[PDB]
């Protein structure tokens, strides 16, 4: 369970980056906590895997719904390349979306600490396998940086978005319901947490390097991916890479399996079953 | 960092995480006062803990679900009972790395 | 979608259409507006040059070293205009995009429902019957008795004519139903 | 999120067009061909082609974009698409 | 059960001597009535079975077979109702009789004491069989379908006369309750292993078993409809049953002589749901599943365990009413475009968005989905076969896997997709072909409310 | 119901016992739920229990007599093996319904221990173990075709094993 | 060059040696095929959309596929070598291998029980 | 309501007050409830340096 | 006690009435999304009963409604081990379909089955709280295959393109 | 329809082999049949295995999420190389070397988690002490048996 | 507005407290719950026994 998960929440992390759709980003989001959450499972504190689940469930659902939000205000386009400045035109999404992706990053009060900061420092006071705890803190500095990119590709640029504005985020079948799950991605962890029974003890006598290592690895990973997506505004012909790909396509795991798996399976069901 | 000294350099003089109580309890103890419980085993019980939980410490635990039972509006009531719980677990766990010391200054001692 | 291609294809719009799939990953790679307009105009001086060659047998060898050299650098993932091939919306309502006949098997308690439409829907069903047999005629009495043919589809050049082979294209469901 | 009309999309037309500065904001009509009429290439109406692509949001095929010479084509392709009149 | 089959019989006058007019509707009401009056035969309160008489009996495995034969005759007559209607009315009254006769042979067999009654009518099914499959077949197939159908039965089937003879020599009586109470153990000779096997390669034959199964495609293809119906609701059943009778005096020998055949049965049906994964027809594609879903039922029937005889009669059962259903539903679409090709029409759920929803419980019954007599049945046995075996889950895990594919895949490329435009004769729909989905359906809704009766001989 | 074969220890709870000068939302509640749902409801049971009670009708279990058992049952005579067939068919339910009974005391001994069940919870399930055994040593490796014959050639297997076992000295 | 076609992942329009061809022999062969195209596609219009067609088209070529699939299998089927040796491996080689699997289970099994040891302590449905 | 074309749209008052309400009520619990429970920097206790301890405090002879 | 058990099946009684009400004749004269909507927004509010009582008390109730059928000492019947996890999702998840509801609302409208939207999705809801409190594994397996088709229905939403179908 | 229609056996002429392109609707010169290994192909031809995928998308096909027309001679393969099931349109990145970085990823997983496993990351700390004999008692004790003292120290 | 909740929350609550009234809590094993977790120092309902404290920590 360890292993695996510790290489789900690395791979998707991974393939996070360099992906356009929003919706694909939260995706591999899902599938990275999810990761970390079996991670958890890895050892015997089960528990905290389903603080997890109850806080995860209210990042995703906001994050979701202001994608949705930006989605059907404009046509039905589903990419960052083209929504550019939403702090602006869109300052409640953005509020919402924001407050989303620091609390799914360990922001240290806002429902993502309360599960994510045990995480952590159960996993770097465990006797298990170095490197799911390595590739985990990585994947957590990759959480950084994916939503440092939406933040950035979405939020902070200029406008790539055609011409004609016709935004309109003022329904009360919008408002509310992500008003309702940001007061959730606030307040329900600490509620859960203060008012659960305790189980699943937790350890705290350790160094303060790991203590504050989310913290640290998410701030450096938000940097991290500050710096790199100011390098593009510069003039420069990037490549593509060996990397980039691996990421961009999903290690080609699609792609081969997808096409072979079927292929014999299909051929040997006609032939070799039915028509020999 | 306590585990480059085994794995890298210095090797096989460095613990084990298992196998830690290697030699036995009182050498180089002349008398020795073994450790105490408070919480009997039938308030331990009665009170559903868990087999995990219910440690050396799980008194102040009672202490801890005895408040958040009584005063359980006000779920902030009793911090000072978790307190406690986490100050003595903290002390546990410097007494196992006590242990884990005293075989690492002792496996020198062969050498 | 309207138009239907030819067979030779000649060299003029190979060139012009890895012109634009080249300007369009470029697009996608260069995100921003100034660093696509930069390297745009920079490609369109790419393609300037060698714009006049009057060489058959070294303007086919700059096109297929251009097109590998593309595909050396074809984004793995592009921008697609929804509503397009690849992307998303794409036959997204084509679930709601029913036809015409399928009014035909209507009750007289929707149709009640709905008078003025089908008091129209029963005159085009009218001017269909009327011109089809002329409109038949007009495709045989144009057939290229060379042998060779298109899907050109001749248009009317009477008057009380219709345009050959229309009913498939006008009453085709609307995009956003 | 309102619809298009014809008058909009003619409008719009001569907006992205008005703005390529190759063609002035003058010596065009509604009709005027680029070849002929204002002295353009090819390259030059595949730009044109992508600027009405990423001004109304969607794809114009390169085999319809070769028969797209005036600008009232466009108002024709982008109306019979759309399905703009009612 | 004299008052089950005397007005079964008495069905056939109904049909003679009624107007033409009002013929269907007096013959269908009356067959509702015997499929109601056939609910006595579920009044067991006791552990002891129902002797009616020296011929008549009924079990907790006869009864649900002999409701179903009973409940299947008013929806065969209503799929029947709309091609051979513009038959001349004796040939529409010879069809009726034809599946009156079925009924009533086949509550015989499900009720039968002796082993010899339900011989001469299991046989006697044929008859019926291969004239609905003969001449009101729509194809030249059909004559070559008839041929296959009834000789690989008669080849499986003169065995087994041979060995009922043989055990009336030996023993005295043949009838069931007495060969259970005395049944010797078998010495394992060769000269038993035969016996086993003509005793089982008659029905064997007819569930059917992988190695030979070719007529069953072959028909299914091309009977009308209601051919298709009993041919894989009941007479593939009608092997099971046998099996389940005929097992009990052939003890130690089915701990050894089942090997070859539970095998079979189990790389079979991996083979057969493969087919179904690829395949241009969508009347064979049903017919492969059945073949695939029996084969569970043959190597349950081997292991002879509780939980195995269980399950498979709540596959029994869950079986003939989903396969009903779906050749039902292949039928509603060839009544217009009149091909079995299935990629054909492929873009349904805009005009038929009802019958869109029994196509999807339909499949649902047929994969595994657990709040289902299917589920029950399917994982019954294969508790079973991990208590024989551990490595058989291996086996049953593909034929899961699969069998989500090819249904879902029959369900996709036959409703979702583009509409083909090119279609103007897909009339709305029949609210005679609605109440016959409702009429499958609702069975196994209810089964599965209370399965305490679907189980068998077992529990 | 019936506490004998259903045992359940009482169901002892602590006195509320609190500590703040502040308000518990469940109690209150229950106070509501009880006046709106609970006095209605009664009202109408109390109405059908008269009702039945106007009326009331009884019903029995049907004790079923001893049989001559298939051991003293000769071999060819159905009708002595019916009938020792049938009453063992009644055993044999009767058997898998008590191993029913002894399951259910064994879930619902570990779901009220809970935590600390291990320790507590044992007397059930030894109850379930033993019987376990005994359903093994008496009915596991027939099959669909189980009867008193099968049965009694199980036993006498087994009888011979232990003979050939305590023949050692 | 740098790319490497399979059998899956094929070689594009883009970068076959053809495509470019510029011959006076393809043009014909290309031309001749956009003529039967636009024959077919007449034909198909002009029922498609003929009034009084109240049924649908019956596609022809489509039959001819599942003739070809279903029914003029076994007339063109010649035994041969690599289709008798195919065939007997298909047939009865995973049957004799899951025979032995299952045959040597049963064995362990049945000897762990007669050796009076195996660990069932609560089977009891079987 | 209406679009434009090209240029910056006016925006309402509700959906800016209600991003800055949302906003705003983050940052003062994080203020609030770090200012009051800072022990995700370091908790209450300290991590011992074990390497300074004695011996007599582990029982150890030359 | 009466309370958590009655809260408890009302839960899914609630979730259940609109499910019936589609296969009415009443989907028209009423707004069935916010039918819907009601209906979880009362269900979240009696699920927070349960959880307070069991931060209260931590008693870990067991259900056993229903018995479906014995099966040779194997009792099949519908039980629910209603515990910290499935009180602690089922509020969760109640909330955040709520919310889900009115976005959906907005959200799919151009839609003409927009109701079909929201019945699938209390089928799916109904799906995952038999998955959540189950205490059998055949109830569980329910629960489990029928978010498996729930996915299938909803993800194959716009049945025209190929692309959702794979 | 009829026999000249339908398809038949290998041609094994040249008047055969346009008899059957023309009943195909094909170009003689673009005929070809299978290779006559003895099999149920006969005069069907051999078409490139190409999935619909590859077929222009914006072409207004008389068929729809299948990519063909009216004739268009049917691949054998026509039921895996729908847009529905598989997919061989090219990639940017070849087959060879995704195939190759796939898998020499996925081994260097397995690798390092291996090394992981025989160099734990252990925090330098002993092992809980639980009071009561290792909870003898509350782990299935059967207290008539005597316990074994093992017994912790300060 | 309150005739929803009437409707759809007080006439299921009446049928449901009914069944788990008077066909659940009658039948034996239906309903069952952990302990109630006592805590040294407490008067208990059901018999008034104190539990006694834990002995004093130092
Ligand atoms: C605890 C364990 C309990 C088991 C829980 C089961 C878990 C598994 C979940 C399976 C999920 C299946 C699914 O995805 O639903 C598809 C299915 C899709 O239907 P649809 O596409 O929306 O129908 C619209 C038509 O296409 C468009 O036509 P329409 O608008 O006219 O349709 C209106 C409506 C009309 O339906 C009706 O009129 C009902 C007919 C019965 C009338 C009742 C008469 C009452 C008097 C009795 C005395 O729908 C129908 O026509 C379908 C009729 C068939 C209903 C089958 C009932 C299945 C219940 C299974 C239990 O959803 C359903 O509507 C079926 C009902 C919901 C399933 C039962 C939910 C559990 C209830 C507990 C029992
Ligand atoms: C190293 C670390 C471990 C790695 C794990 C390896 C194990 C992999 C397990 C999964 C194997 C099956 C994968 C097949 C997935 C699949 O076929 O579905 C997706 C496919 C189309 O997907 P896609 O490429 O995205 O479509 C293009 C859209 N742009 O869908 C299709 O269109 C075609 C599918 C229909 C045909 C299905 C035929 C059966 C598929 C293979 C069954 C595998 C059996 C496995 C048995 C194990 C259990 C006993
Ligand atoms: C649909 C799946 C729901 C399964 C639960 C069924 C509960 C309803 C029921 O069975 O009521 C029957 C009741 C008494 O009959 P009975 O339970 O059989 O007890 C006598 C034994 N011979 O007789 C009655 O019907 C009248 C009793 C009045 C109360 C009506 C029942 C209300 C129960 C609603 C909550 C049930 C739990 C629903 C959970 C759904 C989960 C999918």
């Amino acid at each position: 369970m360890l292993c695996l998960g510790a290489l789900t929440t690395l791979f998707t992390a991974i393939c996070a980056l360099t992906q356009n759709d929003i919706k694909k980003i939260i995706a591999f989001s899902t599938s990275s906590q999810l990761g970390l959450m079996m991670v958890t499972l890895g050892m015997n504190q089960p528990h905290l895997a389903f603080l997890h689940i109850c806080t995860h469930a209210f990042f995703k659902a906001m994050l979701f719904m202001c994608s949705g939000s930006i989605i059907h205000s404009l046509a039905d386009e589903q990419d960052i390349r083209k929504m550019g400045n939403i702090t602006k035109i869109m300052p409640f999404t953005s509020s919402c979306l924001v407050i989303g992706s620091l609390a799914l990053t360990g922001m240290p009060f806002l429902t993502g600490f309360y599960s994510k900061d045990l995480i952590i420092e159960a996993i770097n006071t465990c006797n298990t396998n170095a490197w799911a705890l390595l590739i985990t803190l990585i994947a957590t500095s990759m959480t950084a940086m994916y939503s440092m990119r939406i933040i950035y590709f979405v939020t902070m640029t200029k406008p790539r978005f055609p011409p004609l504005i016709s935004i309109n985020e003022n329904d009360p079948d919008l408002m509310n319901p992500i008003k309702r799950l940001a007061f959730g991605s606030i307040f329900a962890g600490f509620v859960i947490s203060y008012n659960i029974p305790p189980t699943s003890i937790p350890v705290l006598t350790m160094p303060w390097f790991l203590k504050t290592t989310a913290l640290i690895i998410s701030v450096l990973g938000f940097l991290i991916a500050l710096e790199l997506n100011n390098l593009t505004m510069k003039l420069s012909m990037n490549k593509a890479n060996p990397y980039s790909s691996f990421s961009t396509l999903l290690g080609f795991f699609p792609s081969i399996i997808h096409r072979i798996t079927p292929m014999k399976s299909l051929n040997l069901s006609l032939k070799t079953s039915l028509t020999l | 960092a306590h585990l480059t000294r085994r794995y890298l350099w210095d090797a096989s003089v460095e613990p084990d995480p298992e196998k830690i109580p290697s030699f036995p309890p009182d050498l180089g103890f002349p008398e020795r006062k073994e450790r105490v419980m408070v919480a009997t085993q039938q308030e331990m019980m009665d009170a559903q803990l868990t087999l995990q939980q219910r440690d050396y410490c799980a008194h102040y635990l009672i202490r801890l679900l005895k408040c958040k039972r009584d005063s359980f509006p006000n779920f902030l009531a009793c911090k000072h009972e978790q307190h406690d719980w986490d100050y003595c677990e903290h002390l546990d766990y410097v007494k196992r790395m006590k242990e884990f010391e005293r075989e690492r200054r002792l496996l020198q001692r062969k050498k | 979608a309207f138009c239907a291609p030819p067979a030779y294809l000649t060299h003029q719009q190979k060139v012009l259409r890895l012109y634009k799939r080249a300007l369009r990953h470029l697009e996608s790679w260069c995100i921003h507006r100034d660093k696509y307009r930069y390297f745009a105009c920079l490609m369109r001086a790419r393609f300037e040059e060698h714009k006049n060659e009057k060489d058959m047998m070294r303007a086919t060898q700059l096109l297929r070293e251009a097109e590998e050299e593309f595909w050396q650098n074809q984004h793995p993932q592009p921008y697609i205009f929804p509503d397009s091939p690849g992307g998303t919306s794409f036959e997204r309502y084509e679930c709601y995009k029913v036809p015409e006949w399928c009014l035909d098997y209507w009750h007289p308690s929707e149709k009640a429902m709905y008078p003025d439409y089908f008091s129209k829907r029963e005159q085009w069903k009218k001017l269909r019957m009327e011109s089809w047999d002329r409109e038949v005629k007009q495709l045989q009495e144009e057939t290229s008795p060379d042998g060779i043919m298109t899907e050109a589809l001749p248009p009317a050049r009477r008057e009380g004519d219709l345009p050959p082979l229309w009913w498939h294209i006008v009453t085709r469901p609307r995009e956003r139903p | 999120a309102p619809p298009l009309t014809l008058d909009g999309i003619k409008d719009r037309v001569l907006y992205v067009l008005k703005l390529y500065d190759k063609i002035d904001p003058e010596k065009l009509s509604v009709n005027s061909h680029f070849m002929k009429d204002l002295g353009l290439d090819s390259l030059d109406q595949v730009e044109i082609i992508m600027a009405m692509e990423d001004e109304f949001g969607f794809e114009i095929p390169d085999i319809d974009a070769e028969k797209l010479m005036c600008p009232q084509e466009i108002v024709d392709y982008i109306a019979d698409k759309k399905d703009v009149y009612e | 059960m004299l008052k089950i089959i005397l007005p079964s019989l008495m069905l056939l006058p109904l049909t003679w001597l009624s107007s033409p007019k009002k013929t269907w509707t007096n013959v269908t009401s009356y067959s509702f009535l015997i499929s109601l009056t056939s609910l006595t035969l579920l009044w067991q309160t006791d552990e002891n079975y129902k002797n009616f008489s020296n011929m008549f009996s009924s079990d907790p495995l006869s009864t649900p077979l002999i409701i179903l034969t009973a409940w299947l005759l008013p929806l065969m007559l209503m799929a029947s109702q709309n091609h051979l209607k513009k038959d001349n009315n004796v040939l529409q009254k010879l069809y009726i009789s034809m599946l009156i006769s079925l009924q009533i042979l086949l509550i015989m067999t499900f009720s039968a004491t002796e082993l010899i009654m339900f011989y001469i009518l299991f046989e006697a099914t044929l008859i019926p069989t291969l004239i609905i499959i003969t001449r009101w077949g729509n194809q030249t197939e059909r004559l070559n379908a008839g041929i296959y159908f009834l000789f690989y039965t008669l080849i499986g089937s003169i065995p087994l006369l041979i060995a009922l003879i043989l055990i009336q020599n030996h023993v005295g009586t043949l009838n069931l309750m007495i060969l259970s109470f005395t049944t010797h153990t078998l010495d394992a000779s060769w000269s038993n292993n035969l016996l086993w096997l003509a005793c089982m390669m008659a029905f064997l034959i007819k569930m059917p078993l992988y190695g030979v199964h070719l007529w069953l495609p072959k028909a299914h293809v091309e009977a009308p409809i209601a051919g298709s119906m009993i041919l894989a609701a009941i007479l593939l059943k009608l092997g099971s049953y046998g099996m389940i009778r005929i097992s009990i005096i052939l003890d130690p020998l089915t701990k050894y002589m089942a090997y070859p055949f539970i095998l079979l049965s189990l790389w079979g049906m991996i083979m057969t749901s493969s087919i179904c994964l690829r395949q241009t027809d969508l009347k064979s594609l049903i017919a492969y599943s059945s073949v695939s879903h029996m084969a569970l039922v043959i190597a349950s029937i081997m292991i002879q365990t509780p939980w195995s005889f269980m399950g498979a009669t709540m596959l029994m059962i869950a079986h003939g009413l989903t396969s009903s259903l779906l050749f039902c539903l292949a039928n509603s679409n060839y009544e217009r475009i009149h091909s079995r090709t299935m990629i054909m029409a492929r873009g349904l759920q805009m005009v038929f968005p009802l019958m869109a929803t029994w196509w999807l419980m339909a499949s649902l019954a047929n994969l595994a989905l657990p709040p289902s007599i299917n589920l029950m049945g399917e994982l019954f046995i294969t508790m079973s076969l991990f208590s024989w075996s551990n490595f058989t889950i291996i086996l049953m895990g593909i034929n899961i896997i699969i069998t989500g594919m090819y249904s879902m895949y029959m369900i996709i490329t036959t409703q979702r997709g583009k509409l083909t435009n090119h279609m103007i004769n897909l009339q709305p729909s029949h609210t005679r072909e609605l109440t016959l989905m409702a009429l499958h359906m609702i069975p196994l809704i209810l089964l599965t409310t209370s399965p305490k009766l679907i189980t068998g001989l077992t529990m | 119901w019936d506490k004998d074969v259903y045992p359940e220890p009482p169901s002892r709870t602590p006195a509320p016992s609190p500590q703040t000068s502040l308000p518990n939302p469940i109690t209150y509640l229950t106070k509501a739920y009880d006046l709106v749902v609970d006095w209605p409801v009664t009202l109408v049971r109390e109405f059908i229990e008269r009702q039945h009670a106007k009326n009331r009708t009884y019903y029995y279990h049907r004790q079923y007599r001893r049989v001559p058992d298939i051991t003293e049952c000769k071999e060819g005579d159905v009708l002595c093996i019916y009938e020792a067939e049938m009453q063992w068919r009644r055993d044999f339910k009767v058997d898998q319904e008590i191993m029913n009974i002894i399951q259910e005391r064994l879930k619902a001994c570990q779901q009220r221990e809970g935590e600390n069940y291990q320790q507590n919870c044992a007397k059930e399930l030894e109850q379930f173990t033993k019987v376990t055994k005994a359903y093994q040593d008496r009915y596991l490796d027939l099959g669909a075709y189980y009867s008193a014959r099968k049965c009694l050639a199980k036993q006498k297997q087994r009888m011979l094993e232990e003979r050939k076992a305590a023949r050692q000295e | 060059s740098k790319y490497k076609p399979a059998p899956l992942a094929t070689l594009p329009s883009t970068l076959d040696p053809a495509e470019y061809d510029v011959s006076p022999e393809t043009r014909r062969a290309q031309v001749e095929r956009l003529s039967i195209r636009a024959r077919l596609k007449r034909e198909y219009l002009l029922q498609y959309n003929d009034p009084k067609r109240v049924s649908h088209i019956e596609d022809p070529a489509l039959i001819r596929w599942t003739y070809a699939r279903s029914a003029n299998i076994y007339p063109n089927f010649r035994p041969t070598p690599k289709n008798s040796l195919l065939g007997a491996v298909a047939g009865f080689g995973p049957l004799i291998f899951w025979y032995y699997v299952f045959k040597t289970d049963r064995d362990r099994k049945e000897r762990l029980i007669q050796e009076g040891k195996l660990d069932r302590k609560f089977n009891i449905s079987y | 309501i209406q679009p434009r074309y090209r240029e910056f749209p006016q925006l309402t008052r509700s959906q800016v007050i209600q991003g800055e309400f949302l906003s705003s009520l983050m940052w003062f619990w994080i203020l609030w409830r770090f200012w009051h429970d800072s022990d995700a920097v370091l908790g209450h206790f300290s991590y011992p340096d074990p390497s300074q301890w004695t011996d007599e405090e582990l029982g150890i002879p030359p | 006690m009466n309370i958590f058990t009655t809260s408890i099946l009302l839960i899914f009684i609630l979730l259940l009435s609109p499910i019936l009400i589609s296969m009415s004749n009443l989907i028209k004269h009423i707004n069935f999304p916010l039918y819907t909507t009601t209906s979880i927004k009362f269900s979240f509010i009696i699920s927070l009963l349960p959880l307070l009582m069991f931060f209260h008390n931590n008693m870990e109730y067991m259900i056993t409604t229903w018995h479906w059928v014995t099966m040779n000492s194997m009792e099949l019947k519908m039980s629910f081990k209603t515990d910290f996890f499935s009180i602690l999702f089922t509020s969760v998840a109640l909330f955040v379909t709520w919310s889900i509801m009115q976005f959906s609302s907005w959200y799919m409208h151009s839609d003409p089955n927009i109701n079909r939207f929201i019945k699938y999705l209390t089928l799916f809801l109904i799906t995952m709280l038999i998955l959540t409190s189950a205490n059998n594994m055949f109830q569980l397996f329910i629960g489990w295959e029928g978010v498996g088709i729930m996915s299938f229905l909803l993800i194959g939403w716009w049945y025209g393109r190929t692309d959702a179908n794979t | 329809m009829t026999k000249d229609m339908l398809p038949g056996s290998y041609p094994r002429t040249p008047e055969e082999r346009a008899a059957a392109a023309k009943k195909y609707n094909m170009r003689v010169e673009d005929y070809e049949p299978y290779p006559d290994d003895g099999m149920g192909y006969g005069d069907y031809p051999m078409l490139p295995n190409r999935s619909q995928h590859e077929r222009d998308p914006w072409y207004q096909w008389d068929h729809s999420e299948l990519r063909m027309n009216w004739g268009e001679p049917i691949h054998w393969d026509l039921d895996m190389y729908i847009r529905n099931r598989v997919d061989t349109s090219p990639t940017p990145v070849s087959w060879d070397v995704m195939c190759k970085h796939l898998f020499g990823f996925v081994a260097f997983m397995v690798f390092m988690f291996w090394v992981g496993h025989v160099f734990p990351s252990y925090q330098p700390v002993g092992p809980k002490q639980y009071p009561y004999n290792n909870l003898y008692l509350e782990r299935g004790g059967d207290p008539t048996k005597e316990p074994e003292p093992v017994v912790h120290y300060d | 507005s309150s005739l929803f909740a009437v409707s759809h929350v007080l006439i299921p609550m009446w049928f449901v407290h009914y069944y788990v009234k008077y066909h659940m809590a009658t039948k034996p094993y239906t309903i069952v719950s952990s302990k109630p977790r006592i805590f040294p120092g407490d008067t208990i309902l059901e018999t008034g026994e104190v539990i006694p404290p834990m002995r004093d920590f130092p």
